[PDB]
C-alpha cells in the first residue's frame, strides 16, 4: 500500500507478484529450450548498429535478448555467475528454475502456501546431493576422457566436424599444464583471431602469435635459430620528468644539444647491441627484441643496421607468456644483461593480412603457453568459434581438476529424480509433495532432449524409467534414435561440478523467488 | 496582485492534518507488516538506477522508497535510525511507532490535548524500561554455545536461517577476532576492519571467514613468487617512481652532459629508494601508489612480491592484520614496521580474477568473509543477514543482557505496567494502558504471519501471561502455538528491544504534539 | 576524505553527474588508476593514449608565451594585426590610475601564466592611441586576427572593484577565446 | 472484443523496436526471400554483357560500374541474411579478386532451392547435410576440371592471354589493349623469387585524351610540383630524407640566450653557415636530387638553388617508402650525406605536363624496378575509375595465377559439367539427402542462365544446349557471346579461361554463406537506431 504515499509506484501483491514471476520465468524457458543439446537451434542477434551474432549458448543469447523483466534479470545474471565460475550449463540453468517456478506455481494454485514447497526443495536438494556424490566415477584423466569431455562440449556449441577439430585443438591446448598439484591458470592459452581462409583451418600454435610486427621496412621478415630478448624498458624519447628545457647560443650549440639528448637512448640502444654481439652474431642466429613500451624510429635503424628485428608496444600478458613459452626471462632494466636472459626460438616469422601483420613464433624445445589460432571467412564466425572455445576449455580444466565426470544425455538427471521419488515416502510431512515438484523438474533435463530431436516427450521418457528398471544404469537419451542409451558406454559425459552448481543455484534463486510476495517500484520521484 | 505571504505557500491546520500525520505513519507501518517473523516473505525492489533489491528488513525496503509526506519522511528516518544504531528490531520499532500514533488517534478524537498524550507516553516509556531491564537474564560471554544460540536467535527470520549453523560461527569469528585493546582503556568493536565480500558463482556454505586479508589485486611483474611461505610484509603508502614535487623548477640546460645526467639522476633515486626498502631485507610490500618499471625491477632483484595500487581502507586492514605499520618515507621504514605474522601469502585464480590471501596470520585484528554464492542480489542479501548477525553479536558482546524473544517480552512488559497502572487514577491512566495494549502488536503480528487464528491464541496467551512467573511465556511461530521460550530457547539482546521501545515512543511523540503544516516556499 | 570504500566510490561516481566511463581523462589519472581497465581492449586504449599524446605535444609546442609582453605604439601595429595566424591577443589598455588598472595588471600575468597559449599585450593609453580619452579607464580591444572580437571599456562592463581573480577568464573567453575549466555565468556572485 | 492481447511470455516482454521471428515459415522464408531480391539487385551485371550500374552513396559520389563488391558495398544494406552474403563475397574478393558475383548468384541459387526443398518437405537438417555432402563431392572433383595451366608468367604475350579473359567482364570493347598494359606493368615487377606483390602496381590518374594514350612506365608519377628552380635533371643520384629539409631542432623545447652583442651579431651568420656547409656536404656526393618527406625552409631552398639541387616535396609515408623502393635508397633521419650503398640511381627525373597536371616523374629507362605505374588517361572521373577497378582485378588475377596456375574453362563450361558430375552422382546415391545434392546441379545452371539473360538469347535454349552437347563428353564447350542465336563453342580454344583457386574459393565460399543463413531458424532484431 505506497499507492497511498508515492502516487507513481508500481506494486504488485502476493498473487500478482507470484503470476509475473512465473510468467517471466515460462517465457525465459520457452525462449531458451529451443537450443540446449547438439540437436539445438542457432539464433541469430543483431543490435542497434546491425552487426550480426549467431549463437547458441545460453548466458550470450540471454544477455542480448531484447528483455526488461526483473525477474528475468535476476535469472539472467544468475547464469552469467554460474558461466563464469564454472563455465558451461547456462540453457539448462534457466530450464531448470522455469521448471521449478511452474511446479511450485502447479501446486500452489492448488491452494498451498509456498513454504512448505521450499522445504520439499531442501530436502530434495540435499538427497539429489547425496546421490549426485555417489554416482559420479572416478577415474584418471587421461588422452581419451578429455577428448569426450571437450567433444561433447563443442558438439553442442558446433557441428560435427569443426567440433571435432576444435576438441582436438582445445585438448591439446589444455593438456600442456605444470606440476599436477598446481592448478591450471588459464590465461597462457590465449586466443588470435584472424578473418582468414575457411572455419576448418583454425588450429593450435606452439609458440605465440602477435598482432605486431617488425616496424622498419628493412628488418628481415623471417629468423630460424632466434634468440629472444623480452624488455619493458623504453627506447621511446623520455623527456626529463621536471620540466626541463634547453638554452644556447649559436646552432653549433643546437647540433652538440640534440645530439647529447639522444646520447642516452643510444647508450641504452648500445647495451643491445652489445649483448647480442656477445651472445651470438654467428651462422645466421637471428635476434629479435620483443618490448612492451614503444620504441622510437632512430633506435629502430640502429638496431635495424645490426640485422635485428624489434617488437614495439605489446601487451602485458604476452610478456609472461614469452617467458613460459621462449624460456628466457623479463627484463625491467638493462643493468646486468646476461646471456641467460634469451629464451629461444625455432622459428619467428611474419604473415601479412590485408594490412595487418601477425609474427608467429614456434618450434620451441617445450611450450608451457601455448595459442589457439583461429581462422574464419567473417566476423560472427570468429565469435561463435571464441565461445566455443572458451566453454570447451573450462569443461576440461573443470574435468582435470577433480578427477571426476558425470554421465550425461540426463542419465544422471533420470537416476537421480527415481532416487527422489524412492526417498520422497521418507519426509514427514506435507513437504514432500514439493519433494515430487522437485524430481519432476529435473525431468525437463532429459524431456527436452527428446523435444528438440523431434520425438513426443512422455513415451520415450516413459522408456526410460523403464530402461531404469532392474537393469539399474544411468542411462540417457540417444538424440538419433529416442531408444534408450548408456552414457558411459558410448561417452558422453559432462562435469560433476557443473551439476552441483546447477543443483545448489536454481534451488536457492527459486527459493528465493518463491518467498517473493511483492514486487515494488517506488523512490524514484 | 497583493499577497502577505508567498503566492506558493500552503497552509494547514487543525485536526485534519493530526489525522493525516497518523494516517501516514499507519501507511508506512502496513508495508512491512508482513515482513516480521521466522515467517517472513521476502520483498522485491526496483532502483531507480536498474538494480534489484530482494529483501526483508525493513531498513532495506525503507531506504528505497521516497515519500513527500514529511511524516513518512520522520518514519524512515527512524527506520535508518534503528538500523545504524543497533543493527537489529527495524520492523519491531515501525510497527509500535505505527500502532502508538493508531491509539493516540483515538484519544486525539475525544477531544484530549495531545500533551497529556506525549506526558503519558513519556512515563509510559520509562516504566516499560524499568520493567523490561527487571525481566532480563545474564549471558555467560566466555560460553560460546549462547554466542552461537543468540545469533541462530537472530538469524532464524532472515534467508539465510537455513545455513544458520554456518553463519552464526562466521559472524561469531569476525566479531571475536575484531575485539581490540587500544592504548590503555577503549576496547574496540569496529566493523571497518570486517570486510565482506562479493564472489558471485560457487556454493553458499563454501563461504568461511578468512584468518587474514582477502584483497582482489595481482602482482605487479609475472617474475615475481606468487606463493610466499612466511612473507615479511612492508606497507608503504606514498608512491616509488620520481615525481616533479610542489614548486616550480624550470631546469635550465646549457652542457651537453646535464640531460642524461638528469635522466640517470631520476634513476639513481629510484634504485637509492629500492635499496633503502631492500637493506632490512623484507618479503612482500604493498603500495596505495604505482610502482616505477625500476622500482618492480630493483624489488624483483632482492626477491620481493610488490602488490600496486591499493585502497586506503584495505591497506588499514592489512596493517591490523599483519601487525605491520604504513610508512610513506622508505627511509625511515623501521624493524617495528615489517609485518611479521603472516602465515601465508597466496595469488589464487577465482573465475577469471587474480585475489591475493594473507590468511594464516597470527593472532589477526582484521578479517575478511569469502562469502561465494549464486548471485549478486542473493550475496548481497546474505552479507545484509551477516551484518545484523555482527551487529547482535557486537550488541550482546558489550552488554551481558537478554530477554525473551517471540514477543513473550513485549506481553511480560505489558502486563506488568497495566497492573502498575490498575492502582493510578487520573485521565493519563487511558493513554498509559492505550500504550500497554499497543506493546501487544508484534505477538499479534507473528501470529498473523505464522497462519494461524490471534483472536483465542492471543486471549489465552495473555490469560495464562497473567499468572506464576511466566513472563518467560510467548508464541512459537514456527507451529503458531504457546510455548515457554525457555524450551525454545530464543533470546535478544536487552540493548536491542530498549532501543526499539526507547525510538518508537519518541517517533509517536514527535508525529503527536504536530498540528501545523506549511507547504512550499524558498529554502531561506 | 578518502576514507571510503569500493561501494561508496561507486555512489560517489555515480551521484557526481554520472560516470567517468573510462574515456575522458587526461595524462594523469588514466596513468595512475592503471588497473581497474579491463585487458580485454588494450588496442584501444592504447590507441586511444597514443592520440592523447600527439594532442598534448601539439599543445605544448603552441604555448610558448607564458607571460604578457608590453609594447608601444611603435610595434603596436605588428603586435595587432601580425600576432600569427590562428592566435588571438588581449591588448589592455592601461595608465597608472590606481584601481582598475592595477587590478587587472595583477590578474592578467597569472591569466598569461596559467594560459601560455595566447598572446597578452599591454600598452599605455598616451603612446599608443593619439589621444585617447582616459575616461574609459579599462580598456581591452581583443583582436581575433586583425579585426574586432571583443571590447571592454568601462569599469561597469567589468563591475568597478569587485573583481576576483578569474572571472576575468569568463569574461574574456565568452566572445570566443581559449575555453574554460571553470563553470558558472559570473562566477557566483 | 475488439482488441488482441499479446501473448503471455516473450511477447509481452519485448522491448519497443525489437523485432523476434521465430519459426520456418516466418525466419528462413524471409532470410530465403531477402537474399533472393539481393542476388537479383545484382544478376544483371554478370558477364561481359553486364551493363553497368549507377550508384549514388550517402555522401552523393557517382559509382558507375558494374563490379559486384563495389556495387555492394557502396550500397546500404539493412536486412541480416543480406549482410552474410555481402560478408562472403567482400571475403571471396579480399581472398581471390573475382567471384564476387559469382557468390551472390550461386548463394541466392542455393537459398531458392532450399526453401523449395523445405517446401517439398524436406528438413532443414536434411538440406543442409546434402549440401555439405555435395560441396565436398564437387571440391574432389574439380581438380579433374582443370585445363590448360599456366606455363611462363613472364612472355608478354601467353600472360596478356592470360589476362584479357579476367579483363573482359568489365570493358567488353577495349580489351587487348588493357591486358596489355596490365600484362606489361606486372611482368615487371615479377621478382624471378616467387613472392610477387600486387601494391608495386599503381595507377596514375590523369584526365585528357581517351583510353588509348594510356601508357606504363617503369617509375612513379607525383601530382606535386619541384620547390626549387631546376628541373629535368639527366641521370640523377637522388637522396631521400624523411626529416624536414631544415636545421634540426631539439625535441625538448629550446631558447637561445644572448648576452652579448658579439652573439647577437653572429647567431644568423652562423646558422647560415652551417645550413650552406651541410647543403653543400650533400651536394658534393654527386647528389642531385633531394626528396624530403616534410616542410622545406627558404634558406635550404636557396642553397639548393645555389648547387643545382633538384628539390622534391612528399607529403605521405607510403609515397615515400615507395619511391625509396622504386629507386634504391633508403630514408635517413638526419642530413648526414649519404654514404655510397644508400643514394637512389633512377635514369630520370622530369616535371612535366600532359593534362594541365603539373607531374613529377621517376622513370627508369631500363626496365629495371620494383615499382610500375599505370597512367591511364579519360575524358571522366567515373569512366577511369571503372577502368582502374579492372586493372585492380586482372593484377589480382596475375596474382592468383603465379600461384596454382591451373585454368579452367568459362563461358558456362566448367559450371555445366560440374552439375552433371554432381547429378549424376546424387543420382548415384540413396537416401533422402540426395534431393539436396540434385540441387547443385540446378544451382550451377544459375551461373550460365545469367550469361545468357544478358546476352539477349534464350537460357533454356542455351541450358538444353550445354546439356546436349556435354553428353558427349567434350567437357570443355559454353556459351558463346554475341552470336544473335543461342549457340556454343570451345572455351580452350577461344582462350576463355578462370583461375582454378578463384572458383574453388568461389564455390566453399557460396556453400558456406548459403549453409549458415539456413542454419538460423530465430532472429532478434533490436531498435535500429
Ligand atoms: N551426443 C549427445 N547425445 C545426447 N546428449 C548429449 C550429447 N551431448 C550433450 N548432451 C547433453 O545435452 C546437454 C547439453 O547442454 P548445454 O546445451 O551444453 O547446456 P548449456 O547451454 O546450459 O551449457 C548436456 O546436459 C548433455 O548431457
Ligand atoms: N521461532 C520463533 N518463534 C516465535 N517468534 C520468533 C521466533 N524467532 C524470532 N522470533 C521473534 O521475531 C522477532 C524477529 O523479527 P525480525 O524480522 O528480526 O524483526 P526486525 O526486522 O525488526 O529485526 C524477534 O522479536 C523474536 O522475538
Ligand atoms: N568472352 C567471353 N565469352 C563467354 N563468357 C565469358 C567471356 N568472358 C568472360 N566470360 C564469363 O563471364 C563471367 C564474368 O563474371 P564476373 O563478372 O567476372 O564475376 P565476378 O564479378 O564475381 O568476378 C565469367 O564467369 C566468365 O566465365
Ligand atoms: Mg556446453
Ligand atoms: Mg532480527
Ligand atoms: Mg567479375
Amino acid at each position: 500500500a505506497v499507492k497511498t504515499l508515492n502516487p507513481k509506484a508500481e506494486v504488485a501483491r502476493a498473487q500478482a507478484a507470484l503470476a509475473v514471476n512465473i510468467s517471466a520465468a515460462r517465457g525465459l524457458q520457452d525462449v531458451l529450450r529451443t537450443n540446449l543439446g547438439p540437436k539445438g537451434t542457432m539464433k541469430m542477434l543483431v543490435s542497434g548498429a546491425g552487426d550480426i551474432k549467431l549463437t547458441k549458448d545460453g548466458n550470450v543469447l540471454l544477455h542480448e535478448m531484447q528483455i526488461q523483466h526483473p525477474t528475468a534479470s535476476l535469472i539472467a545474471k544468475v547464469a552469467t555467475a554460474q558461466d563464469d565460475i564454472t563455465g558451461d550449463g547456462t540453457t539448462s540453468n534457466v530450464l531448470i528454475i522455469g521448471e521449478l517456478l511452474k511446479q511450485a506455481d502447479l501446486y500452489i494454485s492448488e491452494g498451498l502456501h509456498p513454504r512448505i514447497i521450499t522445504e520439499g526443495f531442501e530436502a530434495a536438494k540435499e538427497k539429489a546431493l547425496q546421490f549426485l556424490e555417489e554416482v559420479k566415477v572416478s577415474r584418471e584423466m587421461d588422452r581419451e576422457t578429455l577428448i569426450d569431455v571437450a567433444r561433447t562440449s563443442l558438439r553442442t556449441k558446433v557441428h560435427a566436424e569443426l567440433a571435432d577439430v576444435l576438441t582436438e585443438a582445445v585438448v591439446d591446448s589444455i593438456l600442456a599444464i605444470k606440476k599436477q598439484d598446481e592448478p591450471i591458470d588459464l590465461f597462457m592459452i590465449e586466443i588470435m583471431e584472424m578473418k582468414h581462409k575457411s572455419e576448418t583451418d583454425t588450429s593450435l600454435i606452439r609458440g605465440l602469435v602477435l598482432d605486431h610486427g617488425a616496424r622498419h621496412p628493412d628488418m628481415k621478415k623471417r629468423v630460424e635459430d632466434a634468440y629472444i630478448l623480452t624488455c619493458n624498458v623504453s627506447l621511446e624519447y623520455e623527456k626529463t620528468e621536471v620540466n626541463s628545457g634547453f638554452f644556447y647560443k649559436s646552432a653549433e650549440e643546437r647540433e652538440k644539444l640534440v645530439k647529447a639528448e639522444r646520447k642516452f637512448i643510444e647508450d641504452r640502444v648500445k647495451k643491445i647491441i652489445e649483448l647480442k654481439r656477445k651472445v651470438c652474431g654467428d651462422s645466421d642466429k637471428g635476434f629479435v627484441v620483443i618490448n612492451q613500451k614503444g620504441i622510437d624510429p632512430f633506435s629502430l635503424d640502429a638496431l635495424s643496421k645490426e640485422g635485428i628485428v624489434a617488437l614495439r608496444r605489446a601487451k602485458r600478458r604476452n610478456m609472461e607468456r614469452l617467458t613460459l613459452a621462449c624460456g628466457g626471462v623479463a627484463l625491467n632494466s638493462f643493468d646486468d644483461l646476461s646471456p641467460d636472459c634469451l629464451g629461444h626460438a625455432g622459428l619467428v616469422y611474419e604473415y601479412t593480412l590485408g594490412e595487418e601483420k601477425f609474427t608467429f613464433i614456434e618450434k620451441c624445445n617445450n611450450p608451457r603457453s601455448v595459442t589457439l589460432l583461429i581462422k574464419g571467412p567473417n566476423k560472427h564466425t570468429l565469435t561463435q568459434i571464441k565461445d566455443a572455445v572458451r566453454d570447451g576449455l573450462r569443461a576440461v580444466k573443470n574435468a582435470i581438476d577433480d578427477g571426476c565426470v558425470v554421465p550425461g544425455a540426463g542419465a544422471v538427471e533420470v537416476a537421480m529424480a527415481e532416487a527422489l521419488i524412492k526417498h520422497k515416502p521418507s519426509v514427514k510431512g506435507r513437504a514432500q509433495l514439493g519433494v515430487q515438484a522437485f524430481a519432476d523438474a529435473l525431468l525437463i533435463i532429459p524431456k527436452v532432449l527428446a523435444q528438440n530431436s523431434g520425438f513426443d516427450l512422455q513415451e520415450t521418457l516413459v522408456k526410460i524409467q523403464a530402461e531404469h528398471s532392474e537393469s539399474g544404469q544411468l542411462v540417457g537419451v540417444d538424440l538419433n534414435t529416442g531408444e534408450p542409451m548408456v552414457a558411459a558406454e558410448v561417452g558422453v559425459w559432462d562435469n560433476y561440478c557443473v551439476k552441483k552448481q546447477l543443483l545448489h543455484s536454481c534451488t536457492v534463486i527459486a527459493t528465493n523467488i518463491l518467498l517473493v510476495d511483492e514486487i515494488m517500484r517506488a523512490g524514484m520521484s | 496582485p497583493v499577497l502577505v505571504l508567498s503566492q506558493n505557500t500552503k497552509r494547514e491546520s487543525g485536526r485534519k492534518v493530526q489525522s493525516g500525520n497518523i494516517n501516514a505513519a499507519k501507511t508506512i507501518a502496513d508495508i512491512i507488516r508482513t515482513c516480521l517473523g521466522p515467517k517472513s516473505m521476502m520483498k522485491m525492489l526496483l532502483d531507480p538506477m536498474g538494480g534489484i533489491v530482494m529483501t526483508n528488513d525493513g531498513n532495506a525496503i525503507l531506504r528505497e522508497i521516497q515519500v513527500q509526506h514529511p511524516a513518512a519522511k520522520s518514519m524512515i528516518e527512524i527506520s535508518r535510525t534503528q538500523d545504524e544504531e543497533v543493527g537489529d528490531g527495524t520492523t519491531s520499532v515501525i510497527i509500535l511507532a505505527g500502532e502508538m500514533l493508531s491509539v493516540a488517534e483515538h484519544f486525539l478524537e475525544q477531544q484530549m490535548h495531545p500533551t497529556v498524550v506525549i506526558s503519558a507516553y513519556r512515563k509510559a516509556l520509562d516504566d516499560m524500561i524499568s520493567t523490561l531491564k527487571k525481566i532480563s537474564i545474564p549471558v555467560d560471554i566466555s560460553d560460546s554455545d549462547m554466542m552461537l544460540n543468540i545469533i541462530n536467535s537472530s538469524i532464524t527470520t532472515k534467508a539465510i536461517s537455513r545455513w544458520s549453523s554456518l553463519a552464526c560461527n562466521i559472524a561469531l569469528d569476525a566479531v571475536k577476532m575484531v575485539q581490540f585493546e587500544e592504548n590503555g582503556r577503549k576496547e574496540i568493536d569496529i566493523k571497518k576492519y570486517a570486510r565482506v565480500e562479493k564472489i558471485p558463482g560457487g556454493i553458499i556454505e563454501d563461504s568461511c571467514v578468512l584468518r587474514g586479508v582477502m584483497i582482489n589485486k595481482d602482482v605487479t611483474h609475472p617474475r615475481m613468487r606468487r606463493y610466499i611461505k612466511n612473507p615479511r610484509i612492508v606497507l608503504l603508502d606514498s608512491s616509488l617512481e620520481y615525481k616533479k614535487g610542489e614548486s616550480q623548477t624550470d631546469i635550465e640546460i646549457t652542457r651537453e652532459e646535464d640531460f642524461t645526467r638528469i635522466l640517470q639522476m631520476e634513476e639513481e633515486y629510484i634504485q637509492q629508494l629500492c635499496e633503502d626498502i631492500i637493506q632490512l631485507k623484507p618479503d612482500v610490500v604493498i603500495t596505495e601508489k604505482g610502482i616505477s618499471d625500476l622500482a618492480q625491477h630493483y624489488l624483483m632483484r632482492a626477491n620481493i612480491t610488490a602488490i600496486r595500487r591499493v585502497r586506503k581502507t584495505d591497506n588499514n586492514r592489512i596493517a591490523r592484520a599483519c601487525g605491520a605499520r604504513i610508512v610513506s618515507r622508505p627511509e625511515e621504514l623501521r624493524e617495528d614496521d615489517v609485518g611479521t605474522g603472516a602465515g601465508l601469502l597466496e595469488i589464487k585464480k577465482i573465475g577469471d580474477e587474480y585475489f591475493t590471501f594473507i590468511t594464516d596470520c597470527k593472532d589477526p585484528k582484521a578479517c575478511t568473509i569469502l562469502l561465494r554464492g549464486a548471485s549478486k542480489e542473493i550475496l548481497s542479501e546474505v552479507e545484509r543477514n551477516l551484518q545484523d548477525a555482527m551487529q547482535v553479536c557486537r550488541n550482546v558482546l558489550l552488554d551481558p543482557q537478554l530477554v525473551p524473544g517471540g514477543g513473550a517480552s513485549e506481553m511480560a512488559v505489558a502486563h506488568a505496567l497495566t497492573e502498575k497502572s490498575k492502582a493510578m487514577t487520573g485521565v493519563e491512566q487511558w493513554p498509559y494502558r492505550a500504550v500497554a495494549q499497543a506493546l501487544e502488536v508484534i505477538p499479534r503480528t507473528l501470529i498473523q504471519n505464522c497462519g494461524a487464528s490471534t483472536i483465542r491464541l492471543l486471549t489465552s496467551l495473555r490469560a495464562k501471561h497473567t499468572q506464576e512467573n511466566c513472563e518467560t511465556w510467548g508464541v512459537n511461530g514456527e507451529t503458531g502455538t504457546l510455548v515457554d521460550m525457555k524450551e525454545l530457547g530464543i533470546w535478544e539482546p536487552l540493548a536491542v528491544k530498549l532501543q526499539t521501545y526507547k525510538t518508537a515512543v519518541e517517533t509517536a511523540v514527535l508525529l503527536l504534539r504536530i498540528d501545523d503544516i506549511v507547504s512550499g516556499h524558498k529554502k531561506k | 576524505k578518502e576514507l571510503e570504500e569500493e561501494a561508496e566510490e561507486e555512489q560517489r561516481i555515480l551521484q557526481q553527474s554520472v560516470v567517468k566511463t573510462y574515456e575522458d581523462m587526461t595524462l594523469e589519472e588514466l596513468e595512475d588508476h592503471e588497473d581497474e581497465f579491463n585487458e580485454e581492449d588494450e588496442r584501444a586504449i592504447e590507441m586511444y593514449r597514443r592520440r592523447r599524446l600527439a594532442e598534448w605535444k601539439a599543445t605544448k609546442l603552441k604555448n610558448k608565451f607564458g607571460e604578457v609582453l608590453e609594447i608601444s605604439g611603435k610595434d603596436y601595429v605588428q603586435e595587432v594585426t601580425k600576432a600569427g595566424e590562428g592566435l588571438w591577443v588581449i591588448l589592455h589598455l592601461y595608465k597608472q590610475g590606481i584601481p582598475l588598472c592595477a587590478l587587472i595588471n595583477q590578474h592578467l600575468s597569472g591569466l598569461a601564466r596559467k594560459f601560455p597559449d595566447v598572446k597578452f599585450i599591454k600598452a599605455i593609453s598616451t603612446t599608443c592611441i593619439p589621444n585617447y580619452p582616459d575616461r574609459n579607464l579599462p580598456t581591452i580591444f581583443v583582436y581575433l586576427e586583425g579585426d574586432i572580437k571583443a571590447q571592454f571599456i568601462g569599469p561597469l562592463v567589468f563591475g568597478g572593484m569587485n573583481l576576483t581573480r578569474d572571472e576575468l577568464e569568463w569574461k574574456l573567453s565568452e566572445s570566443g577565446a581559449i575555453m574554460t575549466d571553470l563553470e558558472e555565468n559570473p562566477k557566483k556572485p | 472484443a475488439l482488441h488482441v492481447p499479446k501473448a503471455p511470455g516473450f511477447a509481452q516482454m519485448l522491448k519497443e523496436g525489437a523485432k523476434h521471428f521465430s519459426g520456418l515459415e516466418e525466419a528462413v522464408y524471409r532470410n530465403i526471400q531477402a537474399c533472393k531480391e539481393l542476388a537479383q539487385t545484382t544478376r544483371t551485371a554478370y558477364g561481359p554483357n553486364g551493363m553497368n550500374k549507377m550508384v549514388i552513396n550517402h555522401l552523393e559520389k557517382l559509382f558507375v560500374t558494374n563490379d559486384a563488391a563495389t556495387i555492394l558495398r557502396e550500397l546500404e544494406v539493412q536486412h541480416p541474411a543480406a549482410k552474410m552474403i555481402v560478408m562472403a563475397s567482400h571475403m571471396q574478393e579480399q581472398e581471390v579478386g573475382d567471384g564476387t558475383n559469382f557468390v551472390l548468384v550461386f548463394a541466392g541459387a542455393l537459398l531458392e532451392l532450399a526453401e523449395e526443398l523445405l517446401r517439398i518437405g524436406l528438413s532443414v537438417s536434411e538440406v543442409i547435410e546434402g549440401y555439405e555432402i555435395a560441396c565436398r563431392k564437387a571440391h574432389e572433383i574439380l581438380p579433374n576440371l582443370v585445363c590448360c595451366s599456366a606455363k611462363n608468367l613472364r612472355d608478354i604475350d601467353e600472360v596478356s592471354s592470360l589476362l584479357r579473359t579476367s579483363i573482359m567482364s568489365k570493358q567488353y570493347g577495349n580489351e587487348v589493349f588493357l591486358a596489355k598494359l596490365i600484362a606489361q606493368a606486372c611482368v615487371s615487377i615479377f621478382p624471378d623469387s616467387g613472392h610477387f606483390n600486387v601494391d608495386n602496381i599503381r595507377v596514375c590518374k590523369i584526365l585528357g585524351s581517351g583510353i588509348s594514350s594510356s601508357s606504363v612506365l617503369h617509375g612513379m608519377v607525383f601530382k606535386k610540383e619541384t620547390e626549387g628552380d631546376v628541373t629535368s635533371v639527366k641521370d640523377a643520384k637522388i637522396a631521400v630524407y624523411s626529416c624536414p629539409f631544415d636545421g634540426m631542432i631539439t625535441e625538448t623545447k629550446g631558447t637561445v640566450l644572448i648576452k652579448t652583442a658579439e652573439e647577437l651579431m653572429n647567431f644568423s651568420k652562423g646558422e647560415e653557415n652551417l645550413m650552406d656547409a651541410q647543403v653543400k656536404a650533400i651536394a658534393d656526393t654527386g647528389a642531385n636530387v633531394v626528396v624530403t618527406g616534410g616542410k622545406v625552409a627558404d634558406m635550404a631552398l636557396h642553397y639548393a638553388n645555389k648547387y643545382n639541387i633538384m628539390l622534391v616535396r612528399l607529403n605521405s609515408k607510403w609515397d615515400l617508402r615507395r619511391l625509396c623502393k622504386t629507386v634504391g635508397a633508403t630514408a635517413l633521419p638526419r642530413l648526414t650525406p649519404p654514404v655510397l650503398e644508400e643514394m637512389g640511381h633512377c635514369d630520370s627525373v622530369y616535371l612535366s605536363e600532359v593534362g594541365d597536371t603539373q607531374v613529377v616523374v621517376f622513370k627508369h629507362e631500363k626496365e629495371d624496378g620494383a615499382i610500375s605505374t599505370i597512367v591511364l588517361r579519360g575524358s571522366t572521373d567515373n569512366l577511369m575509375d571503372d577502368i582502374e577497378r579492372a586493372v585492380d582485378d586482372g593484377v589480382n588475377t596475375f596474382k592468383v595465377l603465379t600461384r596454382d596456375k591451373r585454368l579452367v574453362p568459362g563461358g558456362g563450361a566448367t559450371e555445366i559439367e560440374l552439375a552433371k558430375q554432381i547429378t549424376s552422382y546424387g543420382e548415384t546415391c540413396p537416401g533422402l539427402e540426395q534431393y539436396a545434392i540434385k540441387k547443385f546441379a540446378e544451382a550451377f545452371e544459375a551461373i550460365p542462365r545469367a550469361l545468357a539473360e544478358n546476352s539477349g538469347v534464350k537460357a533454356n535454349e542455351v541450358i538444353s544446349k550445354l546439356y546436349a552437347v556435354h553428353q558427349e563428353g567434350n567437357k570443355n564447350v559454353g556459351l558463346d557471346i554475341e552470336a544473335e542465336v543461342p549457340a556454343v563453342k570451345d572455351m580452350l580454344e577461344a582462350g576463355i579461361l578462370d583461375t582454378y583457386l578463384g572458383k574453388y574459393w568461389a564455390i566453399k565460399l557460396a556453400t558456406n554463406a548459403a549453409v549458415t543463413v539456413l542454419r538460423v531458424d530465430q532472429i532478434i532484431m533490436a531498435k535500429p537506431a
